[PDB]
């Protein structure tokens, strides 16, 4: 049977665009860059799979004839993005697939499916989380993942019943986000490691007020070796990462000798000004005392810069330096009006959290934390 | 540039 | 000699530095990426020179103390783009330049000027020309210039001057673009031509001027081009660029006196269609079959994919099918700035004329007189 | 791909 359907230009383009995000670029197995189109009873299914990551979306379409066909991914996405806002008519004839839309007519070759792998079955459902929370949390934590060191390239997902903990580190920063979700099956006590770039890219995409996470259930959580992600009309899988995540909880300070609260916008805009002179973006310095923060960067031979900000500060005054990018990375993941820094010494990790005597100061309980290692002041 | 005090890994 | 000290409005200072910076080299001699600040009676002068291109801009400022100082152009430009909307205080103290604005305080090291070359004098002014049209004309023809220094005489924009007009031409051997502009000479009759690096002249055009006209400085009479410089003077601004020392091809012989076929069509429609059909073009051509009332575009192959699209066209004369490099074609269509394009054709293997359309018989058709023309060589059909 | 008929140059 030969696939033939009519579809709206906008729904077709957006769906193909969603899939095309997860296709490989220049794959050793060229057919893996294909997009699979399947006409069913419900309508049209659009999928891609490269043995590692799969993406499948359903879109309404008028199916004149059931069937499936594999066509080149980047070409289809480029064509569909370039068509007029008219209906699109797709029709498989022989070894070609005809795509007509208004005055424009395309004739693409079919790809062979003999060496094209089948979509994996998604694991059993584990839990449900709101879509906006999911995007935000993944987006927060992924900023701290290594880009290699396989154990640093993943996001750790710990599940303890209703609670979920996401974590990632690259040895210089550590981001941890805790959230609550709705369990699908029974109580679950488990942890997996998901490739960060892949999970972060999936989150940035659309998904639908809810996101269903499929990792299995009972004693088989993690067994299929897969994380399934489901939203309204969309299903995706990623292979889990085979590496042990470092023990990170011991790193989080129970208390601080100094704490500082400041506006995130104020601080960020100022960090960008001062870091302008940092040779290779080496370091920015933060001098805390009284009610003012002094930022500085640069050196004698390249140029210096400094800026004073009002700041709510308590405890023993200190000067501490950071990688400016690591610092703005942290600041940008807070999603709060203010940040509270928790310090001990210039050479020990600093805590940034979304936002009292002489100290010491108990660590604040927050759903999100970004632990940043300092760099050494020049000496 | 010290690292975070991961043991192992620093 | 005194230390430079001034106060300036941030917008004025940032715009002027940005303007200079576009013309700085990104260099074998580090100090040539420097920007020279000079505080005078009239205010503040900002300039860069690297032996080949100079740019000088004057802006209003409160000069507390006269002097000059050379600083990193890259660093100054980055700092000024990031300052808050507050007055900028600049003060030279020893080997550094202090720059303060709001709560922000910067300190740039000063550069040695002993190997920093002095700005060249502009040649005598040769004529005045509308600043917008001049910029437009340069950007039009620059699309046709060669980019490969293997062949110097293709990397230039030829500037022909006459008592009545300026003619700009560029070619890379595959396309030729020629634009004519009215101007008014200072001395009356002149007949001369120089060659200017396309890249640097095009950059001077995008950078922009604040007034409505600019003066071209090439000299006068027998002394045109003698200085080896083209100068451009506008309000508050002057620039110079060194002339190319190469001979431009004899190009007017390439322009066909008549056409066996002619077609007119909307530029936006044809352009959008070409970009659609060329999605299947590997690397390399798009095919145009012209009939009465219809143009069928097509491209591709059995191994990658084929695509075709039909457009209404106003066509006259001998039907033909002709193919082009799709990128050279949309480059020309995009350089037209008119609503419709007229194609002038002879044979499938001879140059095609693209002209802004104005306001169809049997042929042959006499070539049209226009201010602009983009001449494009075809590629052979398979 | 012919050039424009520049003489010389082509
Ligand atoms: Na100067």
């Amino acid at each position: 049977t030969d696939l033939k359907f009519r579809v709206v230009r906008e729904d077709f383009a957006d769906a193909v665009a969603w899939v095309a995000r997860s296709l490989p670029t220049r794959p050793t197995i060229p057919v893996l860059a294909g997009v699979l189109l399947t006409g069913t009873d419900e309508g049209l299914t659009i999928s891609g799979f490269d043995y590692e990551v799969s993406a499948e979306v359903k879109v309404s379409a008028e199916i004149a004839s059931a069937g499936s066909v594999l066509v080149s991914g980047r070409l289809l996405s480029d064509i569909t993005k370039a068509l007029p806002a008219k209906p699109v008519e797709v029709s498989v004839e022989g070894t070609r697939v005809s795509l007509t839309c208004g005055s424009a007519r395309f004739s693409l070759p079919t790809l062979a499916v003999e060496d094209y792998p089948a979509l994996p079955a998604l694991p059993e459902e584990t839990g449900v989380i709101a879509s906006d929370l999911f995007a935000e949390a993944i987006g927060q934590v992924a900023v701290a993942a290594g880009r290699d060191l396989p154990m640093l390239t993943g996001i750790r997902v710990e599940i303890s019943g209703e609670s979920v903990v996401l974590a990632a580190t690259d040895r210089f920063r550590l981001a941890v986000r805790e959230l609550t979700w709705v369990t699908t099956a029974g109580d679950v006590e488990a942890a997996v490691l998901v490739p960060a770039k892949t999970l972060a890219e999936a989150a940035k995409a659309g998904t639908g007020n809810q996101v269903h996470l499929a990792l299995g259930s009972g004693a088989s959580v993690g067994k299929d070796g897969l994380l399934g992600i489901r939203s309204e009309g969309k299903r995706s899988t990623t292979r889990l990462l085979d590496a042990e995540f470092p023990k990170f909880r011991q790193l989080l300070p129970a208390e601080h000798t100094a704490v500082a609260t400041i506006g995130v916008a104020e601080l960020t805009e100022a960090i960008k000004r001062v870091a302008l002179v940092a040779d290779r973006g080496a370091q920015i310095r933060m001098e805390f005392s009284d009610d003012t923060l002094k930022l500085s960067a640069g050196a004698d031979d390249v140029g210096r810069a400094e800026e004073d900000l009002p700041v709510d500060f308590a405890g023993e005054p200190l000067t501490i330096a950071f990688n400016p990018t690591y610092l703005t990375d942290g600041l940008g993941s807070l999603h709060s009006e203010r940040v509270t820094f928790g310090f001990t010494t210039p050479s020990r990790p600093a805590v940034l959290r979304p936002a009292g005597g002489s100290g010491p100061f108990p660590a604040a309980k927050t759903d999100y934390v970004y632990l940043l290692m300092p760099v050494r002041l020049p000496g | 540039v010290p690292t975070l005090p991961l043991v192992p890994x620093g």
